[PDB]
């Protein structure tokens, strides 16, 4: 179902958001 | 089994609560040194407490 | 049987008062540590 | 009435090891 | 159900409760990234 | 009027996603907050504008 | 007897633990 | 009834007291302990 | 400080020269626990039969009424009472108070207060000896379990008759009925508690073996090997260097427990947190959160029930269910 | 004592009664070799459950 | 942040590193408040999106939609939901406020001032400044008094709060003349916690509920002003330990008591927690079983007053420990249960035999969904009632859920209070790290024997 | 308290106070008793509470005495909510006949010496013949336990084991009193009543009673003792 597809893409967007912030701060300088 | 679990909990808590100073930091775990020949906890204090 | 309740109430009030006022009576200063 | 077999067994199981341990303790404390 | 102007956003809503569980794990990721100094 | 509300809410969702990704990144970057002040302020302003827009469009849709 | 033996054994155990608490050998070496 | 009963179980009695004597002995005991502590505080 | 009544009382109570430390938690621990000890012993010896289920069907539980140590028990309070606080002064007579189960309420309330003040007294002695205070935190787990089985479970079920009987066969009865109605074996918190006691015995055996094995010679085949030196020297015996090497070589030599403080912290924390978990599992099943229910979870393509080990457990549980309180139920669905 | 006395009950007697129910209600589905096709009326029950 | 080599705290104690950092401590607090409001908004939106209108608001695993519904937002006369727009508005407002709070917490945690005293003396605070800590406590007390008076305003003037005890099965009823009697309110607070009374779980009416809220709001505001304009007395100084850890332990003990207390409200109260929104309590569905079986077996024809059970006590009716006529089953423990469908059936002496025979209401008869399922059983992985039930119905009671969870977290917070109280006392004494090893207290004491 | 002020009390006021176990009294009535108007009556709310519980035990030397006892069950002994008929004649003859209500109460009382005496305090199916000063009769006494009651060993009447399950070698002609019989045959008791403090305006009578009835035979194992129940009764005539 398309509802399940959007649930999965929203889940991946919110799960990957935090580690994206951590890796962006790791590769874009520091202060963490 | 119940007495063994009791002994494990009591021994761990007693040793962790008689740990001596052995350092200046707030974490006592790094205050331990395997090279030194002194006991890491106060058996006299533990005996009097219990 | 009412006097049993009176006696028990007196005993409990006595021990609770000892508890409360003993912990009021400078309990954090009853230590061997310097501070 | 009275289970005299159970009475004898309990009395012997109390008396014999307690007396044995007490005799050992007395002879140990007599000669330091 | 959500109102008719918010019905397509209900699948987005269905994931939102787990974000606080993800936050403490994000803290653990940050500790791993600073190598638990 | 419902379509305008849905587009505004989708824009608010993407702006909030960009803010969640970027605000800790901008803040904790070395010498990055004082140079990304304009873009962060603009993002917060559009976020508040989209929140108020969805709020006022709720009464019409 | 039935209950008398149980009572005697229980109070004997209680007397043993009382003697162990109060009339124990004083602790030496730590 | 076949016997005399306190009949105080329930009814939301304050601190469980159903007669004034219980409240008075509670207050008197607490006041006596407080008086001893007050005249005998600060160690000396 | 020396010529004052409350002063002399305070430095006698807080004195560390007593054989047993009393303290301000002890001034509440000693009377409540002495009361509970006296009433428990007297009730266990000579308690008349008490109607636990509120159905005019008393059970004996006391030695002078014809049972042994294993099957003797201070029986819980009457079901007719509920958790309605029935002390002696709320009874018209001692015989009536005994017939309705007042000794159980007295002993349980005093025991709860006594164990709480025992924990506080453990903290107080740790404070007065210059120690660290978390022995009381470790002791908080058996106190939690006792509270869960004597206070919290009767609160959840609505009657002190649901409390664990103060005995052995009564404890087994409480266990079996609790199984029948909450499926404790299939409760993850209970699995954590079982793993905790099993691992506590495991770690106790491991620690005892590693410390009793890692020695240098100071005790010979006689009482002691003092021929090197007698009592009065600080030259320490023991080892934790070869013991850690043995433990490492035992499996793969990377699960490093070379820190004695970390090892003892693990020994303290594992059974304590697991007993916390199982006590809270009991407290959750008090409000009927129950265990896992996998009855008829496995069905085939046509929908027939395929039997399961969980289904066999269900059959045993319902066999327990139909036996519990044979005469205490008037209605089909067991809710109270 | 409980055989000659309809009043004498202990928690041990309760446990014995519980064990009887465990056996009776568990054997039929526990041991398929025994082929225990026991009807429901001969299985023991309390009241209403 | 900082490392262990300077702060002395390991990563698993990292929040201790910001004990003495006022700005970072404030940022952690504001970010955590954003977390709380984010859970409120997200879980509210989840419960609204997963809401089926024909079912009651407890077969769906909803716990906080009943919290809004108790206030009277979108609730019909009998207990129907009417509309979910107030719930949606509450969820969205919480989500936006959580976004604002999370931004503030992240800002103060990352690039905010490290320490507040050097630039913001109004917000700077040392843990030993008793006057400053009482000032902050007074600000929070005034805020909480305003929060309680907000519920009072909603009950009094904004036409809200749902009454279960209203005739016909409850209604959203605007509350007039709340009972501000000091004797009643403090007799509620000083009475026994057992089955006959219940200490705090005894409120049977919104009039007493709102009178107590008036009292608590006025007292909180007055105590806030008092703490703003005072300094702790010397006896309080000698009794308390003045540190940030000791204050945390005091808060932990108080909030653990609150957690246990809320668990007890959830399990027993059916006034502040309406049965139409939270399902039956423990005592009901058990009282309802006896009531419905009584009315069914007298509808067949058998009399219920003269019918005795296998034990000779009464299959349907018996007498309580006090001479009140109660239900005759095993539900004699729950004879103190007060419900909206029981009280018009109940009289001065007992259960009013004549009312049971003639004055039964059809809505009280239809309130058998209380009994049928929904008795607060339910197992951990859902499924039905008792542990021996089969996989038929998907239900666990919300009262069971937020009583079990709240007892668990209340006990954990009592344990945390013990930990922090002990460590605060050891910190103030000077031996939080261990024994000095050259002068231990034990060697200065006489041996016991 | 009379019936007027009992109805004026809420449930919460009576709850936990013991008032709900007390029968109403008559305060504005007259003690003439004979003034009551003759006719056929249908009384309702027939109350019946006891004031003493005395048990007849027979010594093994040959004389008859009752003894006061101590109650083990709390306030569950009253009878409330019963109804029936009274055909009162002009001379004073009555036809008291209880029909239905809470006409029973399981009561356990303790004899001196520590022996538990359970009994079922009933007035069910009682007919009354005599004058207003004193009228007596007989009433049905049920067993105490139903036939579905199981003993501690699971044996019973309608349902049960009817066999010593604990041991497979004891079912001979000595446990017949315990296994084979399992009798639940009802007994009968005799109660004597008296009418005092009659009311004219609303027909409220409140006299005293003395009831004799057998105790519990448990399961038929041992013979029953005789319980003497004295107390007050109350009724409203319409
Ligand atoms: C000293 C000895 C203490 C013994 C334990 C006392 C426990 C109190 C209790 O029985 O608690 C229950 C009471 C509520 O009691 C209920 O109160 C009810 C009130 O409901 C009434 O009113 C309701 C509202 O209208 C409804 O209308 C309902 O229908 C009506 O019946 C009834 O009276 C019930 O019979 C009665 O069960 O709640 C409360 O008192 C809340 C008070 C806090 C309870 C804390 C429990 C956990 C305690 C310790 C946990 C561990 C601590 C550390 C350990 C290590
Ligand atoms: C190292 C690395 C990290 C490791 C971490 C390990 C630690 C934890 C890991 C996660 C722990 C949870 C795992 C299980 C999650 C799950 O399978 O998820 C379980 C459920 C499953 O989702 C749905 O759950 C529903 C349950 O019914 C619910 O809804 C029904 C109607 O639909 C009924 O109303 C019913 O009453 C109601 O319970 C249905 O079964 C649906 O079919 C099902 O899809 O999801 C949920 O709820 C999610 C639960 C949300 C949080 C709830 C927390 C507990 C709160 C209160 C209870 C306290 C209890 C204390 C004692 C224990
Ligand atoms: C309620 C959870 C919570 C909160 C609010 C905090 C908050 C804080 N912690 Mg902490 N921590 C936590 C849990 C939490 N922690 C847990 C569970 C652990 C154990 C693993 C730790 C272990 C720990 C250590 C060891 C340290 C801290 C430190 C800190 C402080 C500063 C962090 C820093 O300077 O580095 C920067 C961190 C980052 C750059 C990564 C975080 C990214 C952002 C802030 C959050 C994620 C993005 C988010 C969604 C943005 C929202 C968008 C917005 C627009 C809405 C800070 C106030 C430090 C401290 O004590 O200060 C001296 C420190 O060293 N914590
Ligand atoms: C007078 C100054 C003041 C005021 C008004 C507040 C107010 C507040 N603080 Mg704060 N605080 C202050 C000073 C102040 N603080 C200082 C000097 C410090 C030291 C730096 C702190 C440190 C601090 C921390 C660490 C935290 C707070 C938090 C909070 C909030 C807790 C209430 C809540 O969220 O629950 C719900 C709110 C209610 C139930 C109230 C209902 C709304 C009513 C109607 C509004 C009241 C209006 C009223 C007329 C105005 C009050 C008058 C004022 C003079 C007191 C609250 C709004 C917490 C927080 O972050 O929350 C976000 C928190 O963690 N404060
Ligand atoms: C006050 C706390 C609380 C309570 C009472 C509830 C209650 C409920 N929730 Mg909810 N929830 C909560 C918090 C709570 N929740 C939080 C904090 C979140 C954010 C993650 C959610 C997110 C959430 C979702 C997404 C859903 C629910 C749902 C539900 C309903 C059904 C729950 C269920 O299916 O089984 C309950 C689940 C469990 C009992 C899992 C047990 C987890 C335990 C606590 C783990 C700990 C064990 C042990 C200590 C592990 C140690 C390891 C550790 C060291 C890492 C129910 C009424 C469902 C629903 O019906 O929708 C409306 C639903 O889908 N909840
Ligand atoms: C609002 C309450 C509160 C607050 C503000 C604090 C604050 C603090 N605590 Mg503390 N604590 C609390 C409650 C609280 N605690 C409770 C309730 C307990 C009992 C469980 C503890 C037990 C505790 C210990 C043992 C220690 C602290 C420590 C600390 C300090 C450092 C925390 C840290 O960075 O660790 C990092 C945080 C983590 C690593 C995450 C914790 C993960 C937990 C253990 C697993 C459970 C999480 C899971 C999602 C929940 C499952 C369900 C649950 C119901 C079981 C800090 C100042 C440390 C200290 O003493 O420093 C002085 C420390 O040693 N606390
Ligand atoms: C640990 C965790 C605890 C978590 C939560 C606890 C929350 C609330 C606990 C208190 C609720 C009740 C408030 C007081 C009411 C009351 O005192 O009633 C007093 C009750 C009521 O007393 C009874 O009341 C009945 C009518 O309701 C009858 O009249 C009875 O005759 C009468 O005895 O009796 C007691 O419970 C005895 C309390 C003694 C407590 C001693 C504690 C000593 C330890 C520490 C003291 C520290 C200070
Ligand atoms: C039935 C209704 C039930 C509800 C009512 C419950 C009322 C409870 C009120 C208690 C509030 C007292 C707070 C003091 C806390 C400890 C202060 C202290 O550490 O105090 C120590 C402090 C150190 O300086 O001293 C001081 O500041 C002195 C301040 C203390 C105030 C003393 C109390 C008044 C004394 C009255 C004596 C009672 C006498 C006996 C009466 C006999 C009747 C026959
Ligand atoms: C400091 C720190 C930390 C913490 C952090 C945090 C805590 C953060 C946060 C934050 C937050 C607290 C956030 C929140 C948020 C929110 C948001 C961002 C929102 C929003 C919005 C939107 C967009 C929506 C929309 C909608 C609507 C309106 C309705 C319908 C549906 C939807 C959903 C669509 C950590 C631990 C990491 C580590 C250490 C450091
Ligand atoms: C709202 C409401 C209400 C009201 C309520 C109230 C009014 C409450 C309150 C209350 C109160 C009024 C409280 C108080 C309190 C206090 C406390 C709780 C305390 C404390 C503390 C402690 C515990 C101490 C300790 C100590 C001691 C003992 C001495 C020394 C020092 C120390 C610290 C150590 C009601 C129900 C009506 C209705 C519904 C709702
Ligand atoms: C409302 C909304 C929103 C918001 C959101 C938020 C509020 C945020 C976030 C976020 C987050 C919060 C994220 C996260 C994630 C996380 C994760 C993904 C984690 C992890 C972890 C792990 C995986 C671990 C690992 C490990 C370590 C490292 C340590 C030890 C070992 C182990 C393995 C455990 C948005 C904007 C979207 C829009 C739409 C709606
Ligand atoms: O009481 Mn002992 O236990 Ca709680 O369930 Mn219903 O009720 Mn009886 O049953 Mn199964
Ligand atoms: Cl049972
Ligand atoms: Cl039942
Ligand atoms: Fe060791
Ligand atoms: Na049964």
């Amino acid at each position: 179902s398309l509802t399940l597809i959007l649930q999965l893409v929203a889940l991946f967007a919110v799960v990957a958001a935090g580690p994206l912030v951590v890796v962006l701060l790791s590769v874009r300088g520091g202060n963490l | 089994v119940l007495g063994a679990a009791l002994l494990c909990a009591i021994h761990g808590a007693t040793v962790e609560n008689t740990l001596f100073e052995d350092g200046d930091g707030a974490n006592t775990f790094r205050a331990f040194n395997p090279t030194q020949a002194e006991e890491t906890y106060s058996m006299v204090t533990a005996n009097r407490f219990w | 049987m009412l006097t049993l309740k009176i006696f028990v109430y007196t005993v409990v009030t006595f021990f609770v008062g000892l508890f409360i006022f003993g912990f009021l009576s400078n309990d954090p200063s009853r230590n061997p540590g310097k501070g | 009435e009275v289970n005299i077999l159970g009475l004898t067994a309990t009395a012997l199981f109390i008396i014999i090891p307690t007396s044995f341990l007490l005799i050992l303790y007395v002879k140990t404390a007599a000669s330091e | 159900k959500l109102p008719e102007a918010y019905a397509p956003f209900s699948p987005i809503v269905d994931v939102l409760p787990i974000i606080p569980v993800l936050f403490i794990l994000l803290a653990f990721v940050w500790q791993a990234s600073v190598s638990f100094r | 009027m419902t379509s305008i509300l849905q587009i505004a809410l989708l824009g608010l969702v993407l702006v909030s996603f960009a803010l969640v990704v970027g605000v800790p990144v901008v803040f904790a970057s070395p010498n990055g907050w004082t140079e990304n002040k304009g873009v962060v302020f603009s993002g917060l302003s559009v976020w508040f504008l989209l929140v108020f827009a969805v709020g006022v469009f709720n009464s019409f849709a | 007897m039935e209950a008398l033996v149980y009572t005697f054994l229980l109070i004997g155990t209680l007397g043993i633990i009382f003697f162990s608490i109060f009339f124990r050998e004083p602790p030496r070496i730590a | 009834l076949v016997d005399d009963r306190m009949n105080g179980d329930g009814t939301g009695l304050p601190f469980g007291v159903n007669d004034g004597i219980l409240g008075w002995v509670i207050a008197g005991t607490l006041g006596t302990i407080w008086a001893i502590y007050f005249v005998s505080q600060k160690d000396l | 400080e020396n010529t004052s009544l409350w002063a002399r009382f305070c430095e006698w109570i807080t004195s560390t020269e007593n054989r047993l430390y009393i303290g301000w938690f002890g001034v509440i621990m000693i009377p409540t626990l002495l009361t509970a000890i006296s009433v428990y012993i007297i009730a266990f010896i000579a308690a008349p039969p008490v109607d636990i289920d509120g159905i005019r069907e008393p059970v004996s539980g006391s030695l002078l009424y014809g049972n042994n140590i294993i099957t003797g028990a201070v029986v819980p309070t009457s079901n007719a009472i509920g958790l309605h606080f029935y002390p002696i002064w709320e009874a018209a007579s001692l015989d009536e108070w005994l017939y309705n189960g007042g000794p159980y309420q007295l002993v349980v309330c005093h025991f709860f207060l006594g164990v709480c003040c025992y924990m506080g007294r453990e903290w107080e002695l740790s404070y007065r000896l210059g120690m660290r205070p978390w022995i009381a935190v470790a002791y908080s787990a058996p106190v939690a379990a006792a509270t869960a089985v004597f206070i919290i479970y009767p609160i959840g079920q609505g009657s002190f008759s649901d409390g664990m009987p103060l005995g052995i066969s009564g404890t087994f009865n409480f266990m079996i009925v609790f199984q029948a109605e909450h499926n404790i074996l299939m409760h993850p918190f209970h699995m954590f508690g079982v793993a905790g006691v099993f691992g506590g015995s495991l770690f106790s055996a491991m620690h005892g073996s590693l410390v009793t094995s890692s020695l240098i010679r100071e005790t010979t085949e006689n009482e002691s090997a003092n021929a090197g030196y007698k009592f009065g020297q600080e030259e320490e015996t023991y080892n934790i260097v070869a013991a850690h090497g043995y433990f490492g070589r035992l499996i793969f030599q990377y699960a490093s427990f070379n820190n004695s403080r970390s090892l003892h912290f693990f020994l303290a924390v594992w059974p304590v947190v697991c007993i916390w978990l199982t006590a809270l599992g009991i407290s959750t099943m008090a409000f009927n959160l129950n265990g896992f229910n996998f009855n008829q979870s496995v069905v085939d393509s046509n929908g027939r029930v395929l039997n399961t080990w969980a289904d066999i457990i269900n059959r045993a549980n319902l066999g327990m269910e139909v036996m519990h309180e044979r005469n205490a139920h008037n209605f089909p669905l067991d809710l109270a | 004592r409980a055989a000659e006395d309809p009043e004498f009950e202990t928690f041990y007697t309760k446990n014995i009664l519980l064990n009887e129910g465990i056996r009776a209600w568990m054997a039929a589905q526990d041991q398929p070799h025994e082929k225990l096709t026991l009807p429901e009326e001969v299985l023991p029950r309390g009241n209403a459950l | 942040g900082r490392d262990q080599e300077t702060t002395g705290f390991a990563w698993w104690a990292g929040n201790a590193r910001l004990i003495n950092l006022s700005g970072k401590l404030l940022g952690a607090h504001v970010a955590h408040a954003g977390l709380i409001v984010f859970w409120a908004g997200a879980m509210n939106l989840f419960e609204v999106s997963h809401f089926v209108p024909e079912k009651p608001m407890y077969e769906q695993g909803l716990i906080l939609l009943p919290h809004i519904a108790t206030l009277g937002y979108g609730v019909g006369p009998g207990g129907e939901v009417l509309d979910t727009f107030p719930y949606f508005v509450s969820g969205v407002l919480h989500l936006i406020s959580s976004a604002v709070l999370g931004f503030g917490g992240v800002y103060h945690s990352l690039i905010g001032p490290e320490t507040l005293e050097e630039s913001y003396p109004f917000f700077g605070y040392v843990w030993k400044d008793k006057n400053k800590m009482t000032n902050i406590l007074g600000y929070h007390l005034i805020i909480l008094g305003c929060g309680a008076w907000l519920l009072v305003l909603k009950a009094l003037y904004f036409g809200g709060v749902y009454d279960t005890w209203a005739p016909g099965g409850g209604d959203v009823r605007i509350i007039s003349n709340p009972t501000t009697n000091a004797a009643i309110i403090f007799g509620y607070i000083v009475k026994s916690p057992f089955g006959g009374d219940g200490w705090i779980v005894s409120v049977d009416n919104l009039e007493d509920i709102i009178g107590g809220h008036i009292w608590i709001g006025t007292l909180c505001i007055l105590g806030g002003i008092w703490h703003i304009y005072t300094t702790p007395w010397p006896w309080a100084r000698r009794a308390f330990v003045w540190s940030g850890e000791a204050y945390l332990s005091y808060s932990l003990a108080a909030v653990s008591l609150m957690g246990f207390t809320a668990c007890c409200f959830a399990w027993f109260n059916n006034t502040a927690y309406p049965s139409e929104f939270y399902g039956p309590t423990g005592p009901e569905a058990s009282q309802a079983q006896a009531f419905t079986f009584l009315v069914r077996d007298q509808r067949l024809g058998a009399n219920v007053a003269s019918a005795q059970g296998p034990t000779g006590l009464g299959k349907y009716l018996m007498r309580s420990p006090t001479g009140e006529i109660i239900f005759g089953g095993e539900t004699m423990r729950f004879w103190d249960f007060r419900g909206p469908w029981v009280e018009p059936l109940r009289g001065p002496s007992g259960l009013d035999l004549v009312k049971l025979k003639n004055d039964i209401q059809p809505w009280q008869e239809r309130r058998a969904a209380e009994y049928m399922t929904h008795a607060p059983l339910g197992s951990l992985n859902s499924v039905g009632g008792v542990a021996t039930e089969i996989n038929a119905v998907n239900f666990v009671s919300p009262r069971s859920w937020l009583a079990t969870s709240h007892f668990c977290l209340g006990f954990f917070f009592f344990v945390g209070h013990l930990w922090h109280a002990g460590r605060a006392r050891a910190a103030a004494a000077g031996f939080e790290k261990g024994i000095d090893r050259v002068d231990e207290p034990v060697l200065s004491m006489r041996p016991l024997d | 308290l009379t019936y007027d002020e009992l109805q004026g009390l809420t449930y919460l006021q009576v709850k936990g106070t013991g008032i709900a176990n007390t029968c109403p009294v008559v305060e504005q009535g007259t003690s003439n008793v004979r003034e009551l108007k003759p006719g056929d009556y249908k009384l309702e709310k027939f109350c019946m509470e006891p004031t003493s519980f005395t048990v007849k035990e027979e010594d093994a030397k040959g004389r008859e005495e009752f003894v006061k006892t101590k109650l083990l069950t709390r306030l569950t002994y009253g009878l409330d909510g019963m109804n029936g008929s009274m055909k009162i004649n002009n001379d004073g003859s009555v036809e008291f006949r209880e029909d239905e209500g809470l006409d029973y109460a399981a009561t356990t009382v303790k004899l001196p010496g520590g022996e538990y005496v359970p009994f079922l305090f009933t007035i069910k199916e009682f007919d009354g013949k005599g004058t207003l000063d004193s009228f007596s009769g007989d009433f049905l006494v049920p067993s105490y336990r139903g036939s579905t009651f199981l003993d501690p060993k699971g044996r019973g009447g309608a349902t049960g084991y009817d066999n010593a399950i604990a041991l497979p070698a004891k079912a001979d002609a000595d446990e017949i009193q315990r296994l084979n019989n399992k009798s639940y045959t009802p007994g009968k008791g005799s109660a004597v009543f008296s009418v005092a403090k009659v009311d004219t305006e609303t027909g409220e009578i409140a006299g005293v009673f003395e009831s004799i009835q057998p105790s519990d035979t448990e399961m038929g194992a041992h013979p029953a003792k005789d319980i003497k129940i004295t107390g007050l009764w109350y009724g409203q005539l319409t």
